[PDB]
């Protein structure tokens, strides 16, 4: 009996999961959407930190400053908390609408005897497609963000007699958000999917 | 034997209990018809075959094999040898015909060359060929009864599991759909049937049968 | 054929649907705690944008402050945006799932005659206290980082002398940000759910 | 009458087509049991008539109010007479026999000393009245059927479908259900049954039968 790869199988499941996501446009365009804005808000705070530390350090005194940084430091870690944590439960409350909504399918699958990985496997790569586009949603927004700051930004600059521009996300770190948008999608994903899926019964 | 039951009995959560001392013995290639009353055991005896349900008094034994306390990992490897036939011929109104008699060999990864041949051979053998490409809802019920059947028996199971097949069809269709399960049966496929049907079973006393009364099995 | 009165219904709607949402602890804890965090990200921002207004207020430096201002204003109305469609989508995707749960219910209530406004009232109420609870959430959720930001502040005041401490949010205010939180809540369920219940059929 | 039909026809999307030149009338008392094959068009013509599918030639009349184009607003205060009965005795699993019992009662605001009366009433009449507190997954088969027929009836319905209500029961229970249907016919409630099963409307020959046979209704 002709058996597929590994990566075969692996693969077509990726493409297949892909496709899968255009069957409800609207149920998962509204999850992308907020999973982009909540995932963009954090980015847009550190980078306004970036800016204002990349300030301080271009230009008694300097003891005042350090405690200035560590607030910024606080506010934005626990606002990058808030939103972080809230990208984890959206994605598992979309997947868990999933399952339920091929409730039947799994019935079926279960019934005729498909181990558990072969059920599960596609909601994982689902979670890991919604965190990548999510990421670059968010990065797209940031940028736009960052264009759109940047003429108010000018006229303080004009007026204080500086050539301050506004510096966008390095490249390296947008890697890290798109590890980071990855990582949730996948974790929250396995997480919920895995509790959710056990009670579910073949009949 | 093809499955085989020593002393084996179920008390549900509430209390009431399916099946009581219920022994019978089933030799490969043989049929039966399992007849019981509205009440009685018939469908929790085919859940227990297939490790839907575990039991708690005696022992099951499918090839040899014990079956009473199957890890839970190893179960689909168990169900991929039986196939099931239910009353309400499950079926996914959104796929084709075609893609629905292929889940099972798409269940464990097969050549889509292999699936599209096995699967033809099959609607051949079922005679619907011709509608393989077409939607669930547009065949008739007795052909979505066939397309069950069909979507059972493709992956080659040495047992197959009917529970009432035939609830939803007049006579007429009936005579049919158990002449298809006897050429399967000639095939060299053992079945276990399961009806209430008084009269159908008693049309053809050739297999044996067994009855189910109030969860003891008189087996006569 | 007694019938019971309408603020009788009504009342005995609202009770039910709040008692509803604790049939699933953890389907209808998380959206709550979701839409707290979104909702509090607003109120801080413009907690910090009034305590640094009032502060600047207290102290060639008016031309510069007035740009400061503008920025700030510009910052706090584009990140509080964003979290305000986040709150008015997420409700939908909570409320679609709660419809696709209850499909069986849905459809013996349709078969039997009952009017299409006694199935939806109870999304619409239990969509307004999502609204409502949200709102407390974020309300406790402002405080409670204020309580957190005073010890710093303190700590930074101390070396800075200002004797000057954080002040909480007003109590008109707090009835803007209900009414704002029972308004999305409301919105978001009318529009989903009526939209949605036309799909579903009695058999 | 309670029901009648001129030239009613229906095709479906695909352009099969359920019911052509059906014609039949129906007086207030009356019971017809509408054979048909596994095929032809008797659920169908269950739906046509409670709304939920529209017709396409002819003009449906319910007490002589057009139901051809009921607006979707007047549909619910139409169902509201009819009661309907189904093969799948679809109950909620979920609450109690006697919520389930009270769903049509609530429906519309009713007074919850009446709802209680009206449903020990009637759950009293089919005999569930003992178990009225049980959860509908303790019952038996017949059992569930039975409060199905209740929760149906409860709202004294000038009109009673039944789509094939003995369906999942074995002869000695269709008897039993057969009875109380007969009961409700005596009270004075019209009610159209429908079935496939030529042993169960040969047996009582006093109901004027109606055949649905490929679509066409000799009504002899
Ligand atoms: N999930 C359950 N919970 C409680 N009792 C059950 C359950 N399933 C079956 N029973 C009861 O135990 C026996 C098994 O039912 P079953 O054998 O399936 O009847 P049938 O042969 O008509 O399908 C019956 O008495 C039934 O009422
Ligand atoms: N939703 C549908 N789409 C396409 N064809 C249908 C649909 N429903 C019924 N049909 C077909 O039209 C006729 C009506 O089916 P039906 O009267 O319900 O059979 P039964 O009396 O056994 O319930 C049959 O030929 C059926 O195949
Ligand atoms: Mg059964
Ligand atoms: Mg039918």
């Amino acid at each position: 009996a002709k058996t597929d790869s590994f990566l075969a199988i692996h693969f077509k499941q990726a493409k297949a999961s892909f496709a899968a996501l255009w069957r409800r446009p609207l149920g998962n365009i509204l999850t992308l959407a907020v999973i982009s804005m909540a995932l963009a808000l954090p980015a847009s705070l550190y980078l306004l930190s970036k800016n204002i530390a990349s300030v301080a350090e271009r230009v008694d005194w300097f003891a005042r400053l350090d405690a200035i940084r560590h607030l910024a430091t606080i506010v934005v870690i626990s606002l990058s908390s808030l939103m972080l944590m809230s990208v984890f439960l959206i994605v598992g409350n979309t997947l868990r609408f999933n399952v339920q909504a091929n409730k039947e399918e799994i019935q079926t699958m279960k019934l005729i005897g498909a181990t558990d990985a072969y059920i599960l496997r596609p909601y994982l790569y689902s979670g890991m497609w919604f965190g990548l586009l999510g990421a670059v949603a968010a990065w797209l927004l940031t940028a736009l963000m960052t264009i759109l700051l940047n003429g108010a930004v000018e006229a303080l600059a004009q007026l204080y007699d500086s050539r301050f521009r506004l510096i966008g996300l390095g490249w390296d770190e947008s890697l890290l958000l798109l590890m980071l948008g990855v990582f949730l999608g996948c974790v929250a994903a396995k997480v919920s999917a895995k509790r959710h899926l056990k009670e579910i019964e073949p009949v | 034997g093809v499955i085989r039951f020593q002393q084996v009995s179920k008390a549900y959560r509430g209390g009431r209990q399916a099946l009581q001392k219920v022994d019978f013995h089933l030799r490969r290639g043989e049929m039966a018809f399992l007849g019981g009353h509205s009440g009685a055991g018939k469908s929790t005896l085919l859940k227990l075959i297939c490790a839907i349900e575990r039991p708690t008094d005696g022992k099951i034994s499918f090839n040899g094999h014990d079956i009473t306390r199957i890890p839970n990992k190893d179960i689909p490897f168990l169900r991929r040898n039986i196939g099931i036939v239910f009353q309400d011929h499950r079926l996914l109104m959104d796929r084709s015909i075609y893609d629905n008699v292929a889940l099972p060999m798409r269940i464990e990864s097969i050549s889509e060359n292999e699936i599209k041949r096995r699967v033809s051979a099959a609607l051949d053998k079922t005679g619907l060929l011709d509608k393989a490409r077409c939607l669930p809802s547009q065949l008739s019920g007795g052909e979505q009864q066939r397309v069950g059947i069909a979507r059972a028996v493709v992956n080659r199971p040495t047992l197959l599991l009917a529970d009432e097949p035939t609830g939803n069809l007049d006579p007429e269709l009936s005579s049919r759909v158990l002449r298809l399960f006897e050429e399967f049966n000639r095939a060299g496929v053992t079945i276990l049937l399961a009806t209430h049907d008084i009269h159908l079973v008693n049309s053809r006393p050739q297999y044996r049968h067994l009855e189910l009364n109030q969860g003891f099995l008189s087996e006569v």
